């Protein structure tokens, strides 16, 4: 089979700016290449077939490119709405259907500082065997944030969970949630806790930590 | 007597399926298809097949008189044979020859001419081949026109194709259909007397076709047409009728700016030509290259990859 | 007016079986193929199967050859994928998507998928269905914890619906255990930090297991 | 390499000057009118002459791109190639190749495409070769349509011929003149590069003509349609290229049935037929006859009565 | 030269009936023959042209056929305006134009006897140095009629004039006059006179005559 | 309203020469050949000469070759005749007829000519001038009788044109004299052979001879 690789993985630009992304092929594959885009819980939407038509019904601000190996989609003015993931797809091993591994276009924003909160366990919890801590981060941009916690100052790199939010609707900024998940064996023998927030848009590690 | 192909580039030959010149070669994966048609069919040996005739401006016309139908902007013709002689619906032939051999609704112009003093008129019309008026193995078809009360009777009548058309509140792209058989008696019959459907017998090689773009006259229609045989060859191996050798004749593409063999097919006794390719692709050519007979193969030559 | 509107899939335990369907209307079904497609959560699209509107032509995906078997009926309008020997590497959402717009008697075998299904979603865990529970968490924020719940989702709403500026639910995380947990948090000033009472209002429909909470 | 002429019959062939089917041979006197057309002329060597090219359903076509004449229904189209390439009114030829040559209103069909969204339209539409406004060395035709508000601008417009009208409150029969040839660039300049004018260069010889029936479409017009060759002889003398053994030859037309020679004729290097025989006839042929080539003659060979 | 023999010369007809001309030429002239009809007193009017085909504004009561040699004009159903003469023309030997010999299409009528009047000379005329005599035919068909003078029973076939008038447009019958003309030498040295009047549909030569 | 309206024409002496005229209008004259052709009184026609509208092409009869010139003004829109050393052989009607309708440049070269002139007489006689002399002629009829009279024609009537019921005027003959002669009669019953008078009215404009007679 043919491989289609989307390059970059992730673009950030400002609404109105102008988005070019790429689809290459390993072999060529002519003219027959099809551009989709996906908003996050919906099926895949068709905007070009033939590497350069447009669909019925898509906006003129689409237009496509390419021949043989060299593929690129264009959107001449990004409008808050086009802000989705990106997938190419080829059907040269017929009747398969080959896509590429997307590409996601996200909102540019100045920097913003993660504003750090961090919250105890709830005692209602230290009786069903288990408890667990939050480090939050909200309203903060760029997405990328590593947080590291330290029992007794002792990285736990074994034991955590991660989950992080979407772009805002209005303040176009992600918030993070950490998670430290021990029993009361680990918990309430130590007592020195540290939380490392490293953001870019800071001074230095924001560090907001505990002390049972 | 040796084996020939013409020295004529894509450009200057012509569709066989419809009056319109070639535009590209195109090779694309059969399947979920059947490529069946009945124009273009020859053999090498001169054996026309279907509805195949010989001149490329008799394909998808008509000939006869027509009929007003009450109350309608309708025209119903009696067909004649090429030659204005009568029609033989009894003839050895799936349909008169050059009858469209895909459905769809195609566009052009009637025109008439009256034997007493010369006078002539022309309307638009519309044939649609895939209704049940469409029975033209018996002679008889149906025409969607702009006057009901201007063709006379008992008058030569002739219908000129131009384009195709889509009619719809929507449902883009979804006629014609060249690879969809017309019914040419209608709901009261089964084609008969068919040029055997083809499809390579060879996983990895596919189909070449010729292909042009129909005109088109209305709507969202689909407008490209792919023939087994440009007109030309058709016309070729009719006056040359060279024996085959073989099952399989190789061709090979070539440059003559250069020399060079862009690439090689399979040109089947039966009458159409293979590539040995995997996905739709359209061939990118220079504009004089012309294709070659080289030897006569057997049934298990492999192809270099196109 | 073309729609296509699947049925079937949910939960099953590795090993089972499940089978997915998809309904067609608005359009000549016997001439267009259909596609079944499936995406992990995340991750990206993945071919699956194909069948030929009148060829009665089949084709699948090599990870799922020998376990799958598509169908349709072109007289009921209707395609089914019948789906054996699950396992976590098939958790994902399935879609049927039609060849389209040009019918298959159009000759046209190139890329174009213009109408999809809405989604279908199949999960192949051996855990079985199990309700939420609340932590309370304490100008600053504070929120509601949830954890140990299975399937999803998970609604929460703060001050039954009165409070959204601030509400930032987190999507719900897989763990070891085989059940997910979640968090939302609201930034409030400390001027109503006991003027006004702060009510998350958890809902897990999947057990019916509702839960209103104050927090403090 | 031997000269050959195909074994094709008359009603299997094509008409040169316009895109329908030959019909019948016909002798008449010339004189009273110049035998200079565009279309069809080709030297038995194999060089095209005038506005001559292979493909027979590009006679009397035109491709570009349309533009809406104020407060008319007419339109003025801008003249592409073939290919769809830019024209170069700069070429050693009369005219684009395949333009007309005769005077008189062509009607048929103008169609447009839109490279956006694939939408068609198609109208009717009439071309007037002897008005100042058919300036086709220059690039620049005009068109009156029925619309005046569907033609877009910029995208890709083509016009395919149907039949011919008269329009007139009398005066019957006075146009098509297929002997008059248009002025390729209006009432600005003289053509160019023209094909040379043919006659007998023999008392009593006449030459022979491949006669065919344009369509009519309004009024009382003239539709009938000489042709020095068919455009099949166009297309083999091209592909052959045999060299002249001398400046005629000897063609013996044949009944196959029963192996018998009806007439003789000569097959003018410079491409064109001559018979000896004096006065109007419409020859009567049985439909198999075709030409054959037997030998090269000098320039004082004196022909059998036709 | 082809040359061209229509026949017969002379046809008869009821108003009503069916009138068939026949053009028959040399040698071959193919389908290139035209039919002209001429009323007395006027220019050819064209009929037919390509041996077949009706001219411009022309009766369909009027039917050509024919090619090669053998030709035919055909009037369906004869009206009264349709007796006339009736010329075939060819244009074999361009740009020349050769024409036939005309065919008269006479009304057809019943037999008619001549009512026979004979006038005396003027004497007025007696002293001119010539004298002449006439004798006179009315209101007759068929046109055919032998008059012979007799000076003293002695036939004169040296001297005699003769005119006779066309088909009446009412009585469709014609009309004949004689003429004797001598001088006085022989006028008054004869007395006897005899005019012979033999027409078809008599009884026997009605002999009206003279006696200075 | 296409026309050709001849002149010229008339009376020559034997050796003389003539030139005929024709005007045309209604059409384009330069895309029309034109002939001449004659008609003898009582015989067939005769073909006479050809020129053609552009090409300047021009033919004549073997009986009137180095005798007649043909010749057409295109500016003019006239065609002209130019006949040298006559004799009593060319005495006819002559006409000019137009190749029509279809135009020289459409290649037909049959037989047809649609539109004629209105014709010319061109008499070739040594004779001159003279006038007529009518005597009396005497149910029965009697009539009047004209005789040494040139040229024609001349009109007869009967009771200033009030006895039209029985006038069969003879159509002239000429004689060894050159000079033409006539008859008219009419029958009336005896009964108004004395009551009515007869006057018959005689009429020569070549001549302005006027002549009435009563007769008895």
């Amino acid at each position: 089979e043919i491989v289609l690789t989307q390059s970059p993985a992730s673009l950030s630009l400002s609404p109105g700016e102008r988005a070019t992304l790429s689809c290459k092929a390993s072999r060529s594959i002519s003219i027959y290449l099809a551009w989709y885009q996906q908003k996050p819980g919906q099926a895949p939407r068709l905007l070009i077939y033939d590497a350069s038509y447009r669909a019925i019904g898509i906006p003129a601000r689409f237009s496509g490119s390419g021949s043989g190996t060299d593929f690129t989609l264009t959107i001449s003015n990004l409008e808050p709405e086009d802000f989705a993931v990106y997938y190419c797809q080829h059907r040269s091993s017929w009747p398969a259907l080959t896509f590429g591994g997307g590409t996601k276009v996200e909102i540019k924003r100045t920097v913003a500082a993660p504003s750090v909160f961090i919250f105890p366990p709830s005692d209602e919890q230290l009786k069903s065997g288990t408890a667990s801590v939050v480090c939050l981060l909200n309203n903060f941009y760029p997405r990328e944030a590593k947080v590291q916690w330290k029992v007794d100052n002792a990285l736990q790199s074994g034991n955590s969970q991660e989950s992080v939010t979407e772009q805002d609707s209005k303040d176009s900024t992600y918030s993070l949630s950490s998670t430290l998940t021990l029993s009361k064996a680990d918990y309430e023998k130590h007592k020195v806790y540290a939380c490392e927030v490293t953001h870019q848009g800071l001074s230095s590690p924001v560090t907001k930590s505990f002390n049972r | 007597k040796p084996f020939t192909v013409p020295i004529l580039t894509v450009e200057e030959m012509t569709n066989s399926r419809f009056p319109i010149p070639l535009e590209k070669l195109f090779t694309g994966p059969s399947g979920a298809f059947v490529v069946q048609p009945q124009n273009g069919r020859c053999t090498t040996d001169g054996v026309l097949l279907g509805t195949t005739q010989l001149s490329p401006v008799n394909i998808c016309t008509f000939r006869g008189d027509v009929t007003h139908i009450a109350g309608t902007h309708n025209y119903t013709m009696n067909l004649a044979s090429q030659n204005w002689n009568n029609y033989d619906p009894t003839e050895e032939i799936p349909a008169p020859l050059g009858t469209p051999d895909f459905v769809g609704r195609i566009q052009g112009m009637l025109t008439q001419t009256t034997r007493g003093d010369g006078s002539t008129r022309g309307h638009k019309a519309t044939v649609s081949t895939g209704d049940v008026h469409f029975t033209p193995k018996l002679g008889s078809i149906q025409f969607n026109t702009d006057t009901n009360n201007d063709f006379e009777t008992g008058q030569n009548t002739k219908f000129t194709p131009v384009g195709v058309v889509q009619d719809g509140n929507g449902a883009h792209q979804n006629e014609p259909q060249q690879w969809v058989l017309p019914s040419y008696s209608g709901r009261t019959g089964h084609n008969v007397h068919l040029a055997p459907a083809v499809a390579p017998t060879f996983p990895g090689e596919q189909l070449l076709f010729f292909r042009s773009t129909m005109p088109g006259c209305s709507g969202y229609p689909n407008m490209n047409l792919d023939c087994l045989l440009p007109q030309e060859w058709v016309q070729h191996f009719y006056q040359e009728a060279a024996p085959a050798q073989s099952d399989v004749a190789l061709l090979r593409f070539v440059n003559p700016d250069t020399g060079r063999v862009l690439f090689e097919c399979k040109l089947h006794k039966s009458g159409y030509v293979t590539v040995a390719h995997t996905g739709q692709h359209d061939l990118v050519i220079p504009p004089n290259g012309y294709f070659r007979f080289d030897s006569w193969v057997n049934q298990f030559y492999t192809l270099a990859p196109m | 007016q073309v729609q296509l509107v699947q049925s079937g899939g949910g939960l099953v335990q590795p090993g089972g079986s499940l089978r997915l369907s998809c309904a067609a209307s608005g359009f000549a079904f016997s001439n267009h193929g259909m596609h079944w497609v499936r995406q992990a959560p995340g991750k990206g699209l993945e071919w699956l199967s194909y069948i030929s509107g009148s060829t009665g032509a089949i084709h699948y995906a090599n990870s799922v050859k020998g376990r799958f078997t598509i169908s349709r009926d072109n007289a009921r309008n209707s395609l089914d994928l019948q789906m054996n020997s699950l396992g976590d590497e098939d958790t994902a959402v399935y879609y049927c998507a039609r060849d389209g717009p040009r019918p298959d008697g159009t000759g046209y075998a190139g890329p174009s998928n213009d109408y999809w299904g809405q989604g279908t979603l199949v999960s192949v865990s051996s855990a079985s269905t199990k309700g939420p529970s609340v932590f309370p968490l304490a100008t600053a924020a504070l929120g509601c914890l949830v954890k140990d719940y299975f399937p999803e989702p998970v609604t929460v709403s703060w001050n039954s619906g009165a409070l959204t500026s601030g509400v930032h639910t987190f999507p719900a995380v897989l763990q070891s255990s085989g059940l997910y947990s979640l968090s939302s948090v609201v930034t409030v000033p400390s001027s109503s930090l006991g003027t006004q009472t702060y009510i998350c209002n958890v809902n897990h429909k999947p057990s019916n297991t509702k839960v209103d909470k104050k927090v403090e």
